[PDB]
C-alpha cells in the first residue's frame, strides 16, 4: 500500500503523543512490548520530528482505542518506517488498549534545565522539564563532564564546573534523568546517553546538582589551629 | 450487550456473551477465567538466564516458617503445585495439613504476597511428592502473575527441553534474590535410576546416590539432567515446574513438578514428578 | 560499609602490584572455567570449550583487562560505589541480563586469583578487605 | 559432577597439599572467620583469635575429613554421611557458609600453591568443594 498516515495522539502536539497507525481504513496503535529508544527513533524520523528524546508505553498519553496493529516489533533503529521491523504479524497481538506505546520527539518536546535552591544563579540542584513536567536528576553517573555540559547549556561562567548542589534540599516530584553519561561536547544534558526517561534506581537524597564558576570564587583556607 | 472481559482472561460460558435474559442460556450471568500458560514475554538454580522479563509468571516463592525460600507452580488462578517436602518444611513427620499453611508464607508476582486458605498434600506423597496450595483468593492474573497449564500430554519424552525456572540456591548456596531458569533435558529414565539406585531392579537397587539423600524414583516420576553448561538445580528449586514449551500451539505446560533439588550440580539428574501421573488427582481436588 | 583506613591502605598497596593486563584477563578466564554457564554472555569470543582455550583467547584477555580496569575505578571510589557503577549495572541488567550471582562469583574468583598471584601476601586481614571490597562492587553493580 | 579428569586433578592436588593440610585447613578457617564472619556465628566455643589452637586443632579435622573424601571420591556421600548428619541436624549449618569455606580452601591452596593450581586444577578443587559441600548440606532441612 505504502499510504499508511501516522499520527500521535493525546501528546500535546504533533511531535509527541500515543502513536497511532491508519491501515485498512482504521486507525490502530502500537504495543510497548519490546519497545526501546530504537523504535522511538523510527517513529519521531516518519514525522520529521527530529531524534527521539524518550519512549513511554504505560499508557500515560492516554488509553488507546482500536485494533492493536503491532505487538512484538525487532528495530535495529535505522528503519525507513514502523512497518518495517519484524512486527511478528498484522494485528496479530496479545495486549489491550492500556498496553499502548507512546513516543515523545525532539521536535515537539519542552526539555529545559533549571537551578533551584542554589547560592547563585550558576549553582543548585539541577532540574529539568520533560512532559512539563520539573524533576531533578540522581547524582549516580554525575561527574564533571555532565556538570561541564550542565553549565554550558544553562549559560553562565563555566570555566570550573563541579558536581553537587550547594546546599540544596531534596528535591521533589519525578526524577527524570539518571545515570548520565557525557564526554563534555554534547550541546544539552539529554543528548548524552543516559537511563530511560523517568526510570531510575535513586531517591530525592541523591538528587544531582552542579555549581558553575570562573573561579574567581573559590577559596579555601585552614581553620582551628 | 456482549459479556467480554480483559486481557490474560477467556470467557467462561456456552454461547456468546449476547444478552438481561440470554437467548442461548437465560441468565447465567457467565464469570471469565484465566489463560493457560501464555506468558506476555516468554523465555527463550546454579546457572544463569536471569529471568529479567518476567517470563515465568507460574513461579511462586514459598518461604517456611525458619525462611527456607522454595517454589510453587500455579496451576490454575487460585492454586498452586508444590511438593510435600517443601510443605513438611519445619514440621514433623506427623503433622496434619491444617497446621501447615498458617506456617508458609507465598509470593507470586515480583513480591505479591498471597494468603494461602488451605494446603492438600498427595494421599501418597512418599510415592508422589505432591502437594496443593489453595489461595484464600484467586489471584489476578497478569504479565508477572499467571498459572501455568497442565499438560494434555506427556511431554516427559526423552530429549525434550523444558524450562525450570527457581527460586532456589545458587552456586554460592545463597538463595537467589532474582528469579532463575535453566533449559535443562529430561534423560533417560535407566541412566536415572541407575544414577541414584543401583540397577533398576528392586533386589540389586542401592543408595548410591552421589548426593546424601535419595530421590523418590518411581513411575510418577521423569528426570531431567543438567544443560550444556553444567548447571542444574539446588535447593529452594523444589516445587518449579519443569515447563515445557509446546510450539504446535504456543502453550506452556507443566510436563512435571521439581520434587529432588538436592541434585545442585553433583547428581547429574533432577526427580521431576510427572504432573500427568497427578492431573488426575489435582483435577479432583480443585473441584472440592 | 566505611572501610577502615587499614584495611584501605592494604587494599591499595596490593592493588599497586597487580598486573592490570594480565590479572582481569586471568579471573575473567577463571570465571569462564569454573563456571562454565559464564561462557554463555562470551559466545562471539571464539572457542570457549577447553580451559586452555578460554585462558589464551586474546578477546577474554582483553575483556578481562576491561573488567579489571573497572575494578580499578571502583576501587579509586570505594566509597561511592553504586554511583560509578551505576552505568555499567544497568548495561549488565538489561543489555546483557547478567545474573547478579555472576558478579560474586567473579569477585570470588578474582580474590583466588589475587592470592595465586601474591602467596602469603595474601594475609586474611587482606583477604577480608577485598572480600569487602569484592562485595562491594558486586552489590554495586546488582540489581 | 566430578568427570574422572576432575578426580585426578583433585587427587593430585590434596596430594600436593600432603602433611600441610592441618595448617591449610586452619588458614582456611580463619580467613573464613575474617573474610565472612557471619559464620562465627557457629563457634561461639571457639577461642576465634588468630593463631588459635582450637581452631587449628577444627582446621586439621577439617582437612582430615577433606583427605577422607578424595580418598572416597567415588564414595563420598558414604564417607561424608556422619558429617552430613552432624552439619544438617546438630550444627544446622547454613549451606552459604559451606560455599563460603570452599571459597577459602580454595583461596588458601592458591596461596600456598600456586603453580599447581591451574584453572583447569582450579576448577576440579572447587568441583570437588561443591561435592563435599552438597553432601554435608543435603540432609538440611
Ligand atoms: C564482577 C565485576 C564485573 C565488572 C567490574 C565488569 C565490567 C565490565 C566492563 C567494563 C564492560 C565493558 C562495557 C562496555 O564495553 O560498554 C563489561 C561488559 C560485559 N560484561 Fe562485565 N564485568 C563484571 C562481571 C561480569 C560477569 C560476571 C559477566 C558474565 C558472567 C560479565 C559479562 C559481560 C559481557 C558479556 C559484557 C559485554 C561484552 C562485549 O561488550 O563484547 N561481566 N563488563
Ligand atoms: C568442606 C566443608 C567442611 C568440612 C570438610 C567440615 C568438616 C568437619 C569435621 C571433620 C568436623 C569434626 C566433627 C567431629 O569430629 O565430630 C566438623 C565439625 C564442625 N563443623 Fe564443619 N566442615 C565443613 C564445613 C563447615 C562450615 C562451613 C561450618 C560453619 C560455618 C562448620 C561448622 C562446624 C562446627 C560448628 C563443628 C563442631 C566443632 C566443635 O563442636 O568443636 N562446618 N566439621
Ligand atoms: C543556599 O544559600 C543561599 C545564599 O545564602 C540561600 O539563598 C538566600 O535565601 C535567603 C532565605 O533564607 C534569602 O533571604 C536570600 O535572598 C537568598 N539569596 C539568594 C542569593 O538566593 C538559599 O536559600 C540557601 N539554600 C538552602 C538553605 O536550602
Ligand atoms: C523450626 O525452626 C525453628 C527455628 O530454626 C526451630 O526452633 C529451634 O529449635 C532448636 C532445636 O530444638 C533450638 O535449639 C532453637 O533454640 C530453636 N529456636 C527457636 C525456638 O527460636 C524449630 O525446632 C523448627 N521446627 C522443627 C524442626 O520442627
Ligand atoms: C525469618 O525471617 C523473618 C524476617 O524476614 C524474621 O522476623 C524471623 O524471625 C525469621 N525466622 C527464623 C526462624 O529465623
Ligand atoms: C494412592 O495409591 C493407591 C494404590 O497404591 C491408588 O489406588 C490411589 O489412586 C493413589 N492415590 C491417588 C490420589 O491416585
Ligand atoms: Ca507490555
Ligand atoms: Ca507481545
Ligand atoms: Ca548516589
Amino acid at each position: 500500500g505504502s499510504n499508511l498516515e501516522m499520527r500521535l495522539t493525546r501528546g500535546g502536539n504533533m511531535c509527541s503523543g500515543r502513536i497511532e497507525i491508519k491501515f485498512q481504513g482504521r486507525w490502530g496503535t502500537v504495543c510497548d512490548d519490546n519497545f526501546n529508544i530504537d523504535h522511538a527513533s523510527v517513529i519521531c524520523r516518519q514525522l520529521e520530528c527530529g531524534s527521539a528524546v524518550s519512549f513511554s508505553g504505560s499508557s500515560n498519553f492516554g488509553e488507546g482505542s482500536g485494533p492493536i496493529w503491532f505487538d512484538d516489533l525487532i528495530c535495529n533503529g535505522n528503519e525507513s518506517a514502523l512497518w518495517n521491523c519484524k512486527h511478528q504479524g498484522w494485528g496479530k497481538h496479545n495486549c489491550d488498549h492500556a498496553e499502548d506505546a507512546g513516543v515523545i520527539c525532539s521536535k515537539g518536546a519542552d526539555l529545559s534545565l533549571r537551578l533551584v535552591d542554589g547560592v547563585t544563579e550558576c549553582s543548585g540542584r539541577l532540574e529539568v522539564r520533560f512532559q512539563g513536567e520539573w524533576g531533578t536528576i540522581c547524582d549516580d553517573g554525575w561527574d564533571s563532564y555532565d556538570a561541564a555540559v550542565a553549565c554550558k547549556q544553562l549559560g553562565c561562567p563555566t570555566a570550573v564546573t563541579a558536581i553537587g548542589r550547594v546546599n540544596a534540599s531534596k528535591g521533589f516530584g519525578h526524577i527524570w534523568l539518571d545515570s548520565v553519561s557525557c564526554q563534555g561536547h554534547e550541546p544539552a544534558i539529554w543528548q548524552c546517553k543516559h537511563h530511560e526517561w523517568g526510570k531510575h534506581y535513586c531517591n530525592h537524597n541523591e538528587d544531582a546538582g552542579v555549581t558553575c564558576s570562573d573561579g574567581s570564587d573559590l577559596e579555601l583556607r585552614l581553620r582551628g589551629g | 450487550v456482549r459479556y467480554q472481559c480483559k486481557n490474560y482472561y477467556k470467557l467462561r460460558t456456552e454461547g456468546d456473551g449476547v444478552y438481561w435474559i440470554n437467548k442461548a442460556v437465560g441468565d447465567k450471568l457467565p464469570e471469565c477465567e484465566a489463560v493457560c500458560g501464555k506468558p506476555k514475554n516468554p523465555a527463550n538454580i546454579l546457572g544463569g538466564h536471569l529471568d529479567a522479563k518476567g517470563s515465568f509468571p507460574w513461579q511462586a516463592k514459598m518461604v517456611s516458617h525458619h525462611n527456607l525460600t522454595t517454589g510453587a507452580t500455579l496451576i490454575n488462578e487460585q492454586w498452586l503445585l508444590t511438593t510435600a517436602k517443601n510443605l513438611f518444611l519445619n514440621h514433623s513427620e506427623n503433622a496434619t495439613a491444617k497446621d501447615i499453611a498458617p506456617t508458609l508464607t507465598l509470593y507470586v508476582g515480583k513480591k505479591q504476597l498471597v494468603e494461602i486458605e488451605k494446603v492438600v498434600l498427595h494421599p501418597n506423597y512418599s510415592q508422589v511428592d505432591i502437594g496443593l496450595i489453595k489461595l484464600k483468593q484467586k489471584v489476578s492474573v497478569n504479565e508477572r502473575v499467571m498459572p501455568i497449564c497442565l499438560p494434555s500430554k506427556d511431554y516427559a519424552e526423552v530429549g525434550r527441553v523444558g524450562y525450570v525456572s527457581g527460586w532456589g540456591r545458587n552456586a554460592n548456596f545463597k538463595f537467589t534474590d532474582h528469579l532463575k531458569y535453566v533449559m535443562l533435558p529430561v534423560a533417560d529414565q535407566d541412566q536415572c535410576i541407575r544414577h541414584y539406585e543401583g540397577s533398576t531392579v528392586p533386589e540389586k537397587k542401592t543408595p548410591k546416590s552421589p548426593v546424601g539423600v535419595q530421590p523418590i524414583l518411581n513411575e510418577h516420576t521423569f528426570c531431567a539432567g543438567m544443560s550444556k553448561y553444567q548447571e542444574d538445580t539446588c535447593y529452594g528449586d523444589a516445587g518449579s515446574a519443569f515447563a515445557v514449551h509446546d510450539l504446535e500451539e504456543d502453550t506452556w505446560y507443566a510436563t512435571g513438578i521439581l520434587s529432588f533439588d538436592k541434585s545442585c550440580a553433583v547428581a547429574e539428574y533432577g526427580v521431576y514428578v510427572k504432573v500427568t501421573s497427578i492431573q488426575d488427582w489435582v483435577q479432583k481436588t480443585i473441584a472440592e | 560499609v566505611h572501610l577502615t583506613p587499614e584495611e584501605k591502605s592494604a587494599v591499595t598497596a596490593l592493588w599497586g602490584k597487580v598486573n592490570v593486563d594480565e590479572v582481569g584477563g586471568e579471573a575473567l578466564g577463571r570465571l569462564l572455567v569454573v563456571y562454565p554457564w559464564t561462557q554463555r554472555f562470551f559466545e562471539s569470543f571464539g572457542d570457549l570449550s577447553t580451559p586452555d582455550a578460554v585462558m589464551g583467547n586474546p578477546k577474554v584477555k582483553a575483556h578481562g583487562k576491561k573488567v579489571l580496569g573497572a575494578f580499578s575505578d571502583g576501587l579509586a571510589h570505594l566509597d561511592n560505589l553504586k554511583g560509578t557503577f551505576a552505568t555499567l549495572s544497568e548495561l549488565h541488567c538489561d543489555k546483557l541480563h547478567v545474573d547478579p550471582e555472576n558478579f560474586r562469583l567473579l569477585g570470588n574468583v578474582l580474590v583466588c586469583v589475587l592470592a595465586h598471584h601474591f602467596g602469603k601476601e595474601f594475609t586474611p586481614p587482606v583477604q577480608a578487605a577485598y572480600q569487602k571490597v569484592v562485595a562491594g562492587v558486586a552489590n554495586a553493580l546488582a540489581h | 559432577v566430578l568427570s574422572p579428569a576432575d578426580k585426578t586433578n583433585v587427587k593430585a592436588a590434596w596430594g600436593k597439599v600432603g602433611a600441610h593440610a592441618g595448617e591449610y585447613g586452619a588458614e582456611a578457617l580463619e580467613r573464613m572467620f575474617l573474610s565472612f564472619p557471619t559464620t562465627k556465628t557457629y563457634f561461639p566455643h571457639f577461642d576465634l583469635s588468630h593463631g588459635s589452637a582450637q581452631v587449628k586443632g577444627h582446621g586439621k579435622k577439617v582437612a582430615d575429613a577433606l583427605t577422607n573424601a578424595v580418598a572416597h571420591v567415588d564414595d563420598m556421600p558414604n564417607a561424608l554421611s556422619a558429617l552430613s548428619d552432624l552439619h544438617a541436624h546438630k550444627l544446622r549449618v547454613d549451606p552459604v557458609n559451606f560455599k563460603l569455606l570452599s571459597h577459602c580452601l580454595l583461596v588458601t591452596l592458591a596461596a600456598h600453591l600456586p603453580a599447581e593450581f591451574t584453572p583447569a586444577v582450579h576448577a576440579s578443587l572447587d568441583k570437588f568443594l561443591a561435592s563435599v559441600s552438597t553432601v554435608l548440606t543435603s540432609k538440611y532441612r
